[PDB]
Formats: C-alpha cells, sequence, structure tokens
C-alpha cells in the first residue's frame, strides 16, 4: 500500500529475536504515513474536493437555481428537433442560464467546470436527450472520479436536466392557458379547452419534476455530498478513490444510471416521454385556445369600436363570419379537452407504471420519485406497486 | 465503558419494560388504528413510522440509544406462544400442538413486541435471549395497556351513553359495573406486572450490574432479571397465563360490546335491543367472575402447594376489597 | 397522547382554586407560569399536556377557562401570574361585573349568558389536545358565582367533549357551618347536581375538611380562604394524578374513574391526602411511614371532605387507589393493612372489585416534596354522601325559606321560581343515597 | 434563465405589506435593504432571480411597482431602509394624497390612473428577466387603493403576458376584527375577482386564522390588523419558499405554479402551514410530539388560513405545491405528501395523475427559524371559495345598500353604475364553480360556461 500511494503521489499527484513481527508494526505505520502523504498531495495538486464539489454543483444538481435556467432555457430551444441544435450553442444557453441564475455566484474555478455537453444531434431527438451536464476531472483527482465515476455523475446530470426540461415545458403550457384564462373569459367556451391543457400539462409537470427531485436530491445531491465527507475524511489516496467510486455507484443506481437499474431507467425515461408528450400536446390546446380567445376578442373589440362609431357594428356577413368563428371555438374546445384529457390519461399510466417500477426498483431514491409522483395517491391509486413496498417488508424483519 | 452496558439496559427499561409510559402513550396513539387490522392487512411503515413519532414524542428523544428500539410483530400471540412454551415435556405439548393455530390473524396489538439492536460486543450481553425476553415483558405491557384502554374506551362510551338518553342510564349501571371490574382487575394486574416485577427485576439487575465482578457477572445478573420479571408476571404458570389470557379476552370483547351499544345509542325493538345488550353484559359479568375466581384460587393454590409467596400479593391485589373473597370461599 | 384536562375556573373563589391548581400542576410538570417549560423539568416523565395546552408550536397554554360574572375575578385572573398560562380566548369576563350577587341561580344564568365563551374554550383546549380525556372543573360551591358558573361549565364541558369522559374536582359548600353565603346551599347543591349529572367521579371537597386538614396535619391554626383555595387545588391534583402521571395503568381519566365509578348515579368521591402540610409547614419533614399515610388518608381530620362521625352507618370506600413514591419497607406495608384493619380505619366496597393500583414512576425535579416518601390517594368513598346529604338537607332548607332568593331573582333562571335549587337538592340528594348504597352490596340495584 | 417575478404594490396597505415582503425575499436571499448584494452574502446558491432583478452585475433590485392614492405610504417606503430597492420610477404616489376613500372603485380608478408606470416598471423589469415567468400584485384587500389598484395590475399583467405565469399573494381580510373600512367586502370581491380570472395562482392568506392564533397562543385580547396582515405575508413568502428558493423541483414560478394550478379558472388556492409558532414565542422550547403537531395542524387555532365552509361545494384538492423551508430531504416530503394522503387531507381529480409537488431545497443560512422544522402546503381546494364566495355576497349586500358608496362615486370606475362590483362577483362565482368542477373529472372542461351555468343552477 506504501508503495502504491508513492506510486500515486509520483504519477497522479527484535530483529535479532522475532525478525516477523519487529517491522510488521513498523511497515504499517510507515504505510499509513507513506498513504496520508499521497492523499494530501493528491488533494492539494489536482484538487479532488474542488472536483466534487464542481461535479456535486453541475452533474449532481446541486447548483439547483443553474440546473432551473439551464432547463427554463432549453424548453423553446429543447423542444426543437436536436438536428437543428449546435453544442455551441447550447454551450451558449447554458452560460447565459448562469449568468441569469444564482450559478453566476459560483466560483470561476467551479463555473469553468459546469458546462453543457451536446451529444450527436439525431433528426427528431429533443434537448433532453442530449442536453448534458459535465464535469471535467484530471490528474490525482481523476483517481477518485474515474472515468466510470464522471459517466455516472454526468448520467445523472443529463437525467435530471431531462426530466427538469420535460416539467418545465409542461409548467410553460399551463402557465399559458392559466394567464390566457383571463383573456378568455369573454370567450368562456373556449375556457375549457384551456384548463385541459392545463390539467394535462399539470400532470406531467407533476411526474418529469417528482422525477428531476428523485433524482437530483435523494440520488444526486445525497450521494455527491457524501462523496466530498468521504474525502475530507479519507486517510489515503486508495481510501479517497474508493469512497469517491461508491459514491458515484450510489447515484448512478439511485438515479437509475447504473447497469442494474436500466430497467428503471428505460421506465422513468418512457414516463419523461410521455410527461412531453402531453406538454406539447397541452401547449398545442392552449395555444389553439388562445388564438381562438384573442380572434373573439378582437372581434367583440372591433363591435364595440364600431358601434361608438355610430356604424352598424358587425355586417352581415361579417357577424355571420363572427358567430361562425366563435361556433367553431366551441366545437374545438369540447375536441381539444378530449385531446388534452387522452394525452393526460397515456401520460397518468405511463407515469403509474413509471412509479411501481421505481417502487420495485432497489434505489432509494426511485421509492422517493414513486412516493412523490403519487403524493395525492393518484399513481398509488393507479400504481399497486408504490404502495406494497412500504408495506411488505417491514413486517417480516420484525418476527425474529 | 466501550459497551455502556448500563445505558444500553436503560434503554430496554425504558422500551421493553414500558418505562415510559409517555412514549407507550404517545406510540398507542399513533398506531392504534393501524395495529388493529389483521397482521396481513397492517402497513408495517405506518408502525415503524409511528414508533418514529412515540420515540420523538417521548422523553427517549433525549436517549443517544433510542434508535436501538424498534418494532417486532410477533408470529404468534403471546398467550399461545406461552402455553406451547409450557406445554414443552407437558402433557399438554400434544394439545397444543394437535390445537389448530386458531384462524384468528393475529393482530398487531397481539404481536407487537420491541426488539432492541446491540453492537459487538455488547450483543455478547444483550443477546436474543435476553432481547425474546424483553420482547414478551414489551409484548405483555402493551397487552395489558390495550386492555386498560377498552375498558377506558368502554367507560366514556358508558358516560356519552348516560348524556344522551336519561331513561337509559338505568340499563347502563350494569355495564358500568363489569366495566368497573374489569378496569380494577386490569389495572391492578398491570400494577403487579410492572411495579412489583419489572421494576424489582430491573432494580435488582441494576443493583447486581453493579456489583458484577466480570462480563459474565453482568450477563447473569441480566438473565437472572429477565427470568425474576418473566417469573413474577406469572409468565411463567400455564394455568393462569390461560386464565388471565381468557380474562383478557372476555373483558376485550365486553369493551367491544359497549363501545358497540353506545355508538349505537349515539347514532340513534329498542326495548329488546337493551334486554339483549343486557343479557350480553350479564352473560360477560358471569364468565368475567368466573374466571377471575377460578384465578384467585389457582393464586391461593400455587400460594399454599408450591410456596409461591409472590401469588398472595397477586391475590390481595385482585381482591384488596374482598369482592372475591365471599366468592372463593364459595 | 396524554388524556388532557381542561380546567373551568368559576367565579372568585372558584377562579383563585383554577389559578393555584394550574400553578401547582405546572410546578409538577416543570411549566412556568409563562408558559414556558422550566429549565429543571429535565425528568420528561410527566404529562405536561395533562394540565397545560399547546397553543402555538412553542408556547404551552395551560387549558384553563376563566368565567366569572363579576369583573373582579377575570381581571384579577388577567393580572395574575397564570395571565399567560389561559387561552385569552378562554376567558370570560361578564361586561356588568355585578357578580352572581351570593346566589346559585344567577350564576348558573350568568354560566348560560357565558356559554358561548365557555364551550369555545372547551373546544379549543380539545383541538389542542390529541387524545383529549376530558374538563375539569374546578369551583366552589359556597359562593354564588363560582358554583352555578362552575356547573355552567361543567354542563358546557359535557356538550363540547360529549364523547370523551369528564371528571371534576367539585368543592362543595360546608353544611354543618353557617354560611354567610346565605343561598350557598343551594349553591352546594346546584354543584352537587352539576357533578352527579354531567361528572362520573365527583372529589367533594369540604372547606370545613381543608380547615381541619391545616390545623390537624399542617399545623396551621387558622386556614386562609387562599389556604383552603390551595387545599381543594392539592384535592383536584391528587384526584387528576392518574391522568397527569401516566404509568402502566391508569393513564387517562376515563380509565382512572372507571375502577372508581360503579354506577353513573354513584359517582360522589371523598377524598384523602397524606401527609397533608400547608406550603409554610415545609419546614418539618415528617416521616410519615405507610401506617401513618394510610391512617392520615383514611382520617377525615386529614381527609379533604368533611363527612360526619356516623356511628350507626358503615360509610365504606367504593375503591381506593393509592400511589406511593419513595422508599417502602415491605413489613411497613403489611403492618400498615394490619393496624387499619386493627383499627377498621378503611371500610371498603362489598358489591364489586377495588384495589389500590400501584405505578412506579420517578418525581418531577421541579416540584419540591416536603415528604421523603409521599403518597396520594384517590377514592370514592360513601362518606361523601354525608357532605352531598347535608348540603341537600341545607338547600332544602333554605328553598323553603326563600333565603338569599331576592339575588337570584336578578337573573333569568330565578325570576319566576326557585325551581333550579329544589331540582339541584333533589339532584344532591339522590347522589348521596347512592354513594351510601355504593358502601353497601344492594348497590347494584342503586337508583333502581 | 431564472423565473423572475414582478412585484405589484397597490394602495397604502398593500405597498406596505409589498415592501415588507420584497425585505423578507431580501433577507432570505442576503440581499441588504439598498439592493447591494452584503459582501457576507458568498453563498450564492439562493435564486435571487426569482423575486428581484439585477440591474447591473452586483445590485440586484426589487421587481416592485409601487402604486397608491395615498401618498403616505409611497413616503415610507421611500423613506425605509428599502427605498434603494425598488426603482424610484417604478413607484407612483398620488399628488393628492387622499387615497381611495376605503373605496373599491376609487382604488381602481387609482390604478388606472397608475396604470401607466405600473405595467412599464412590470415591463421594465420582464425585459431585464430573461425568462421572465409573471408579475406577483401585492395589495390588502380591506382598504379602497390596494384592491383596486391590485386588481387593474393583475389584469394588465395578464393582458400584456398572456404566454407568462401570474402568481398571487392575495390577503384576505380579518373576519374576528371590526373593519372600519366598511366598504371592505366589495375590496375583497374585486380582489378576489382579479386573482381568480387574471392570475394562475393565489395563496390565499386568512387574517382572520392571523388573529385567531394571536388571541390563543399570544394571549393577545384584541390582535391587530397589522399583525394579522404580517402573518399574511409570512404565509405568502412561506408559500413562494420554493420559487424563491431553487431546487432540484419547482424551482421556477411557473414550476411552482403548475403543480399547484390544474386549471386555468380553478386557480383558487388555499394554503396550510405546520407546526405554527409565533416570532415572539421562541422562549419556550416547547417539547412539541409528533401527535401533538399533527392535532395541532388540523385545529384552526393554530392554523394560518381561515377557510370559510363551503356547503355547497365537495372541496378538493385540483393540485397541489409544497413549497418547503428548511433542511429538507425529497424522500422525506415525499413521505410526508404519503402520509397526508393516508389521512385523505386532500382529494385529487380522477381523471389525470396529480401530486402534492416536493421540492427540496437549502434554507437560508441569514435567516432565523423559529421552528426546528416548517412546512408549507400549497392546494387549490375549493373551500377557499367559500371565503371569495362570502366575500362578494356582502359585496352585493353593500352595493344594494349603497353603503360607503359615496367615495366609490367620485372615482370614474363607479360613477354612473356599480358594474365593477358586479363582474367582480360574477369572477368569484366563476372561480367558486371551476373549483368545485377541479374536484370533478370534468374538470377538463373546468372554466366553460356550461359548467358555470351548471353549477349556478
Amino acid at each position: 500500500l506504501i508503495g502504491k500511494s508513492i506510486n500515486f503521489l509520483h504519477q497522479v499527484c527484535d530483529l535479532f529475536t522475532d525478525l516477523e513481527n519487529a517491522f510488521q508494526g513498523k511497515i504499517d505505520a510507515a504505510y499509513f504515513e507513506t498513504s496520508k502523504y499521497l492523499l494530501d498531495v493528491l488533494n492539494k495538486k489536482y484538487s479532488l474536493l474542488d472536483h466534487m464539489q464542481a461535479m456535486r454543483r453541475y452533474l449532481l444538481l446541486g447548483q439547483g437555481d443553474f440546473i432551473r435556467h439551464l432547463m427554463d432555457l432549453l424548453k423553446p430551444e429543447l423542444v426543437r428537433p436536436a438536428t437543428t441544435l449546435y453544442q455551441h450553442n447550447l454551450t451558449g444557453i447554458l452560460e447565459t442560464a448562469v449568468r441569469a441564475t444564482n450559478a453566476q455566484f459560483d466560483s470561476p474555478e467551479i463555473l469553468r467546470r459546469l458546462d453543457v455537453r451536446l451529444l450527436e444531434v439525431s433528426p427528431g431527438d429533443t434537448g433532453w436527450d442530449v442536453f448534458s451536464l459535465d464535469y471535467h476531472v484530471d490528474g490525482p483527482i481523476a483517481t477518485v472520479f474515474t472515468r466510470e465515476c464522471m459517466s455516472h455523475y454526468l448520467r445523472v446530470f443529463n437525467f435530471l436536466w431531462r426530466a427538469k426540461r420535460m416539467e418545465y415545458i409542461l409548467t410553460d403550457i399551463r402557465k399559458g392557458h392559466m394567464c390566457n384564462a383571463k383573456l378568455l373569459r369573454n370567450m368562456p367556451e373556449f375556457s375549457g379547452v384551456l384548463h385541459q391543457c392545463h390539467i394535462l400539462a399539470s400532470e406531467m409537470v407533476h411526474f418529469i419534476h417528482q422525477m428531476q427531485y428523485y433524482i437530483t436530491f435523494e440520488v444526486l445531491e445525497c450521494s455527491w455530498d457524501e462523496l466530498w465527507n468521504k474525502v475530507q475524511q479519507a486517510q489515503d489516496l486508495d481510501h479517497i478513490i474508493a469512497a469517491h467510486e461508491v459514491f458515484l455507484d450510489t447515484i448512478i443506481s439511485r438515479c437509475l444510471l447504473d447497469s442494474d437499474s436500466r430497467a428503471l431507467l428505460n421506465q422513468l425515461r418512457a414516463v419523461f416521454d410521455q410527461i412531453i408528450e402531453l406538454q406539447n400536446a397541452q401547449d398545442a390546446i392552449y395555444r389553439a385556445a388562445l388564438e381562438e380567445l384573442q380572434r373573439r376578442l378582437q372581434f367583440e373589440e372591433k363591435k364595440k369600436q364600431r358601434e361608438i362609431e355610430g356604424q352598424w357594428g358587425v355586417t352581415a356577413a361579417e357577424e355571420e363570419e363572427e358567430n361562425k368563428r366563435i361556433g367553431e371555438f366551441k366545437e374545438s374546445i369540447p375536441k381539444m379537452c378530449s385531446q388534452l384529457r387522452i394525452l393526460t390519461h397515456f401520460y397518468q399510466g405511463i407515469v403509474q407504471q413509471f412509479l411501481v417500477l421505481l417502487t420495485t426498483s432497489s434505489d432509494e431514491s426511485l421509492r422517493f420519485l414513486s412516493f412523490r409522483l403519487d403524493f395525492n395517491e393518484h399513481y398509488k391509486a393507479r400504481e399497486p406497486r408504490l404502495r406494497v413496498s412500504l408495506g411488505t417488508r417491514g413486517r417480516r424483519s420484525s418476527h425474529t | 465503558e466501550e459497551k455502556e452496558l448500563v445505558a444500553h439496559l436503560r434503554s430496554i427499561k425504558r422500551y421493553f419494560l414500558m418505562d415510559q409510559g409517555d412514549f407507550f402513550v404517545h406510540f398507542m396513539d399513533l398506531a392504534e388504528e393501524e395495529l388493529r387490522k389483521p397482521v396481513e392487512d397492517i402497513t408495517p411503515p405506518r408502525l415503524e413510522a409511528l414508533l418514529e413519532l412515540a420515540l420523538r414524542m417521548s422523553t427517549a428523544n433525549t436517549d443517544p440509544f433510542k434508535d436501538d428500539l424498534k418494532i417486532d410483530l410477533m408470529p404468534h400471540d403471546l398467550i399461545t406462544q406461552l402455553l406451547r412454551v409450557l406445554a414443552i415435556e407437558t402433557k399438554q405439548e400434544k394439545a397444543m400442538a394437535h390445537a389448530d393455530p386458531t384462524e384468528l390473524a393475529l393482530s398487531g396489538l397481539e404481536a407487537f413486541s420491541f426488539d432492541y439492536i446491540v453492537k459487538w460486543p455488547l450483543s455478547l450481553i444483550i443477546n436474543r435471549k435476553a432481547l425474546t425476553r424483553y420482547q414478551m415483558l414489551f409484548r405483555h405491557m402493551f397487552y395489558c395497556k390495550h386492555v386498560e384502554r377498552q375498558l377506558c374506551s368502554v367507560w366514556i362510551s358508558n358516560k356519552t351513553a348516560k348524556q344522551h338518553s336519561l331513561h337509559s342510564a338505568q340499563w347502563f349501571a350494569g355495564a358500568f359495573t363489569l366495566r368497573q371490574r374489569m378496569l380494577n382487575f386490569v389495572q391492578n394486574i398491570q400494577y403487579y406486572m410492572m411495579f412489583e416485577v419489572m421494576e424489582p427485576t430491573w432494580h435488582i439487575l441494576e443493583k447486581n450490574l453493579k456489583s458484577a465482578s466480570n462480563i459474565d457477572d453482568v450477563l447473569g445478573h441480566h438473565t437472572g432479571f429477565l427470568d425474576t420479571c418473566l417469573k413474577d408476571c406469572m409468565l411463567t404458570n400455564p394455568e393462569l397465563l390461560k386464565v388471565f389470557s381468557k380474562l383478557m379476552s372476555v373483558c376485550v370483547m365486553f369493551t367491544n360490546c359497549m363501545q358497540k351499544f353506545t355508538q349505537s345509542m349515539k347514532l340513534d325493538d329498542t326495548v329488546q335491543l337493551v334486554s339483549g345488550f343486557e343479557a350480553t353484559i350479564n352473560k360477560f359479568d358471569k364468565n368475567f367472575s368466573a374466571h377471575l375466581l377460578d384465578l384467585l384460587a389457582r393464586l391461593s393454590i400455587y400460594s399454599t402447594s408450591d410456596c409461591e409467596h409472590g401469588m398472595a400479593s397477586v391475590i390481595s391485589r385482585l381482591d384488596f376489597n374482598g369482592f372475591y373473597t365471599e366468592r372463593l370461599e364459595r | 397522547m396524554p388524556r388532557e384536562i381542561i380546567t373551568l375556573q368559576l367565579g372568585q373563589c372558584g377562579n383563585q382554586i383554577g389559578f393555584e391548581f394550574w400553578k401547582q400542576l405546572c410546578a409538577e410538570h416543570g411549566i412556568s407560569p409563562e408558559g414556558i417549560v422550566e429549565e429543571f423539568a429535565t425528568e420528561g416523565t410527566d404529562r405536561k399536556d395533562v394540565f397545560f395546552y399547546q397553543a402555538d408550536d412553542e408556547h404551552y397554554i395551560p387549558r384553563a377557562v376563566l368565567l366569572d360574572l363579576e369583573p373582579r375575578v377575570i381581571h384579577s385572573i388577567l393580572n395574575s401570574p397564570y395571565a399567560k398560562l389561559y387561552n385569552p380566548e378562554n376567558i370570560y369576563l361578564s361586561e356588568h361585573g355585578g357578580g352572581a350577587g351570593n346566589n346559585w341561580a344567577s350564576g348558573f344564568s350568568q354560566g348560560e349568558k357565558i356559554h358561548e365563551d365557555i364551550f369555545d374554550i372547551i373546544d379549543r383546549e380539545a383541538d389542542g389536545s390529541d387524545s383529549l380525556e376530558g374538563f375539569v372543573l374546578c369551583h366552589s360551591i359556597a359562593g354564588g358565582t363560582g358554583s352555578g358558573l362552575g356547573s355552567y361549565l361543567l354542563e358546557r364541558l359535557n356538550d363540547r367533549y360529549p364523547k370523551k369522559l369528564v371528571q371534576t374536582y367539585s368543592v362543595f359548600p360546608n353544611q354543618d357551618e353557617m354560611s354567610d353565603v346565605v343561598v350557598q346551599p343551594y349553591n352546594s347543591l346546584l354543584t352537587l347536581k352539576r357533578l352527579t349529572q354531567n361528572a362520573d367521579c365527583v372529589v367533594v371537597l369540604d372547606n370545613t375538611a381543608l380547615n381541619r386538614i391545616a390545623t390537624d396535619r399542617l399545623h396551621i391554626q387558622n386556614p386562609s380562604f387562599s389556604q383552603i383555595n390551595q387545599l381543594v387545588s392539592t384535592i383536584m391534583s391528587a384526584s387528576t394524578t392518574t391522568l397527569r402521571y401516566p404509568g402502566y395503568m391508569n393513564n387517562d381519566l376515563i380509565g382512572l374513574i372507571a375502577s372508581l365509578i360503579p354506577t353513573p348515579r354513584l359517582h360522589f368521591l371523598m377524598t384523602g391526602y397524606t401527609p397533608l402540610t400547608t406550603d409554610q409547614s415545609v419546614a418539618s419533614v415528617r416521616k410519615t411511614t405507610v401506617l401513618d399515610v394510610m391512617r392520615r388518608l383514611l382520617q377525615p381530620k386529614n381527609v379533604m371532605v368533611s363527612t360526619g362521625r356516623d356511628r350507626q352507618t358503615n360509610h365504606c370506600y367504593i375503591a381506593i387507589l393509592n400511589i406511593i413514591q419513595g422508599e417502602v419497607d415491605p413489613t411497613q406495608v403489611h403492618k400498615s393493612l394490619q393496624r387499619i384493619r386493627e383499627r377498621k380505619l378503611a371500610n371498603f366496597i362489598p358489591w364489586g372489585p377495588a384495589s389500590i393500583q400501584v405505578a412506579l414512576s420517578r418525581k418531577s425535579p421541579y416540584l419540591p416534596s416536603a415528604h421523603r416518601v409521599s403518597g396520594l390517594m384517590m377514592a370514592n368513598h360513601t362518606s361523601i354522601s354525608s357532605l352531598f346529604e347535608r348540603t341537600c338537607r341545607q338547600y332544602d332548607k333554605l328553598r323553603k325559606r326563600e333565603a338569599f332568593l331576592e339575588q337570584f331573582r336578578k337573573e333569568d333562571m330565578f325570576k319566576d321560581n326557585f325551581d333550579e335549587m329544589d331540582t339541584s337538592r333533589e339532584i344532591v340528594q339522590q347522589l348521596i343515597d347512592e354513594y351510601h348504597a355504593a358502601t353497601r352490596p344492594d348497590y347494584i340495584s342503586w337508583g333502581t
């Protein structure tokens, strides 16, 4: 262990009577001293604790304002086909969101390590599929933040970013619906379409935001804090490496980024995709409802203005066209409501199945995602697994 | 010093011996609805959360070892378990082995025990044999408290029934007197178990643990403590335990009947319903009195033939006013 | 959760007794007069929620409702150290400040006028209580306001928490002393009526008995009215101890009174305490023995109920529970039982199961005990009927004479007649008869 | 980009409440009263940009527009330590200083007179925001000026930002104190109307519950209006903490209100907080038990919201957003919401997935919390309509009696008729119907005139 620690520092940072025991204690003490010196050298030269803090802030979503701002900025971009995304443009958007959010207050050494990564852009891909945070690890810190650890951290970052992007898309849809309700108050027949869009978007936002919360806090933030605490408490360079690897593996598993949680990750990804589909459908419904409301308001305003000018408020042809437009809007409102309800029901089914898989997942963060997705027990009413998982195991260990 | 045997033992007293009455009150308040379900219908999450509420809610939160306190749901009710154990090498062994396990879904109230996590090297002293004895004591006190709570609920329900109908007050007098005999009985049994068995055996343990010369002396004193509490709580006599079990079952059935009648009267042939209720109360009173006289008779028998001087204390507590004395003579 | 007790404070005397009771309960639970947990109350084994309710996440407020028909007592409560103990919404003061004029009926009518405030107080205390057992009304039966308002509070406590048990500590007026409050016998009857109808167990606190205990046991030659109120508060504490000090058994008020109250009518309880000491008499730590404790608790001179020495009737306890704390020798307990039997110092009910329950608990570090070993007895004893029967007879004697009825006729409840006083006297007579029956095997048929 | 919130300060009382809200947000974000980040505020983990805008790289200026018909409050703000937080061009004070005379219609006319300044402030704050979420209107429902000006600000924010969310902190009047403003019900009705129609989420803070808590816990016989208003501002702050303190979830105003506002019309939210403690009672470290906490939360004396008993609507939760302040684990928040569901404290829509969203955020190190653990719930529950329906009915009762109307007849909005009051009553009725619809699977069609006509028959 001593020679290994020395090599890490270099490359990364009674004898007459009982000969066997005379040097054993001395060998162990020298090993401990050399290993401690190696770990201190690795920390001082490679900023291992600083790299871990950067990973926590960016890849573990610890800088929650930064992740929020990134997702909000990406929402209008990430809905577009990824083939039109420029990695330079995505990095610029990330930097702009940082400057517009509390991420601007991060240290330049931390902020320089938080970046936007664009995956290989394919047609039809959304930004949620290609956006990730990354944390560059090198030198001695790369012994603790190994390529596997960095990949797991980036996986958790991307998963949280995708979930937050879908949540924010659905939140923008619902915000548009709610705001346009004020405009559509003069078009009450169109208000229901906006309300249905708001409901579907709210369900999708709830699902995506709960998945992101679980991943970023229960998995990512906790595992990052454990890594940082272990590194600060590390007695040797190998102990620091092992503790950081274990932390990263825990983050991957609980954020569903490990190899074993791949089925849970697929179910969560399908839930996020159904939430994004619901968000897009709700945004389209709300856009149509707001356009109809604006047309009705413009027609009413023109009628009032012509009446004030002493002209016949609407021509019989213009009045027939206005009545036809209002009729078409009202007939589309029940249709829009039905489409939004269908999208909401599909999203809710996908979310319920994801929550069931998460509650059956070994990862505790996935159980927290299931509990959050069914806070009002909607998914618990739809997914039996979220109800069963907490009740069944605790009674069995109580019988001994 | 390093394994804090006395601190762990004080934690065990706090939880397993129901020394923290406020803790048990809070726990039973939070958990009563969940524990009343069949063990299969109980959500273990709710029991763990009620335990945590009771831990955070009691003065045990100042106990550094409170996290070693666990909820344990026993696979068998305490009475069947003790009768099977006592039947070993007895003529009853075959009867218990051939006794079909009654299809009565074991309630959490009957399955509830504590467990206590002892780490090495302290796991040498607070072993599973000790923890199981602590679980037996806990479950016994919890069941006594359940019977007390039921008798008080029947009391409250009857006080409410007395408020809604002035005319029904005459019919309620007999149910009140039955409840009062059950309540005085339950409280005196709980008092014996808590202050003459569990408390004395714990004080003996702490004194003996203070006099221990080695870890084996501490283990010996703890085993002797547990065995003394087990002996003095009447847990080692299968006939007394079986009579006490029947008495508590009759008490619970009486309290459930009184609660149902009071709820019906509050929500509200009625003369027929009242005569049926009074007949049920008189049948419960007869059964309770018969089981109580059999208990007092058995305590007197063991006191005279087996020199179990402790059994005379049970009798004197049970018949402190001589209510059973004429009945015992009869 | 603890079995919370709502305190109803009625009139000047009742409000003083309630304030002193809440002070004593706070001291036993280590609650400051301001509602702050005292640093000395480190023994978290006490049920503070029994005597205090949480008003907010940080402030513990005594569950006390101050009700008076005269503003002097309510203002004195709001000017007392317990001003922060009571919920300000739980303090009802009559705007007219005129009191009940020493008229029980006027006090009852004022209680009816303050019914809304009192039941709001009871509901607020119940909602702040996780497992509210019920309300305990502390009042004097000798005045006009405290007796009638106490009965009103008891009625409203039964109405507001109708499914919860309500035990009361009702101080009955002395019937052998000529009360300067000519309507006191009516007031005493009304208080015994309310205890009979709305309480499940009533511990009768005779101010004559309080004075006797102060003289013979506390060595107080002239017990002050404040000392009588403190004795009544001590009696209420002793009767509520099983609710306030949780143990293996009798952890709730309904559970505590269940063992004590065989029939709803036989709810007249007598109390005894030993050793009894006045606050001033703390100096001499009397080495009280178990025999001395049991004898004084069974002695009428130290008992907080003034029963006459009936030589013809074997008055008896329906049930007695003695909770003894401290160093107790089994041989001393045995000698105590022997001496009690030889002297027949206690008669027990013959008609039902009764025992002394014993729960072992640590003492409060915040409450100074004047005795190296102390014990409280709560008992249902037929000798309380002698207080209730005498109160009923005095009530009938006053009502038949219309004595002090002019003060009651000012209030609507007594404007046309004094029928409420006669009904109170009849209820107190029935309560006395039922309590006397509880000493006899025929108590099973009592009230038939 | 962060979701900026524009603060609209209406009338004397509303402007004072808004100023204190902005002060509290600054304290939580470590912003000095002058708008400068303190040198000690090195923990850049707080989201100041949610409630404040940056004027330069160093100076954070509140997105606050101060509109009053009486100059006293605006001058007091400009004479307060927070004078430099607000844009001085965003402070409108009526030269006449006479206020609205406790007339809701006068307040609306004053808002119309200060429309340009307030909407210019809102637009300036939005343009400085890369991804402005919306405007938050701060006003009082009891006065005259703040209610009308608040309704005007909400209307103009809805008109200008039709794709942006509008969250409101709507203070309901104290019902236990006799208001000197006899026309308060008209003001309250207009404010509830504007929150229902033009806001996307309204957190109702009922001063009546604050007064009840002051009475029962502080032993205060007569709780003043000021303490109730400060409690209401605290409740709004707690409900907005998840928007103001970014975390893993609900880190933006649109994200915060999305989880709380299930339908665009059913946007009337009720709030609850536990454990509630008064700032003064820090002295007594109360051994509150978990059982005592849950019982007290259910006790009306400890709940910071006085919801009316609606007898007509089987109220249910439409959507719930939980803003948790302090050290919060997302799994613990989730378990808490689960336990709330087990107790059926909120009924959710049956036609789609709905839950209480849980965001885990770090607490501000600079703000001392009087409570070891605190939590805010924001929920849309139809029983909140019972307060708004009662306010509307009282407004109609006053208008039919012309009570205190002489102050309103001075303003153009009420000179010829009281149509603004009837429109406010109609908006509150539509809000009630939508909240009732939001309890039903037909919530997809909530706010459609067919459902308003089916719930009013």
